[PDB]
């Protein structure tokens, strides 16, 4: 998921604000 | 804005920031 | 609670959590 | 020592408890 | 002092504490 | 260059204190 993404590769601010609520 | 390599805690610093008074979820895989 | 894989400044910044007013010693092995 | 074990392997605050004053 | 390991959001929180007021520049290699 | 110097290496206060402004 978007932990692992974040850490094993990259991820950009986009992908990570669809985890707010 | 550019790409980023986030682990640990530094990945919740950058959703308290992208999200602000909205909120998020913090769903790791276990 | 859970365990924890902390190394570096996170570290120092669990020990200030837990301890509190308490206060800690940081004492790495050299 | 735990400085170590937490960053080497993993630790638990019961354990970062004994460095309190 | 002593000499630092620092990568990451790290250097950046060492560049605020040395330079304080002052400011700084941060200027990774692309 | 500094960052990365920090990071693959090791740097002192005092270089880094060269970035100030
Ligand atoms: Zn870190």
């Amino acid at each position: 998921g978007i932990v692992e993404q974040c850490c094993t590769s990259i991820c950009s601010l986009y992908q990570l604000e669809n985890y707010c609520n | 804005f550019v790409n980023q390599h986030l682990c640990g805690s530094h990945l919740v610093e950058a959703l308290y920031l992208v999200c602000g008074e909205r909120g998020f979820f913090y769903t790791p895989k276990t």
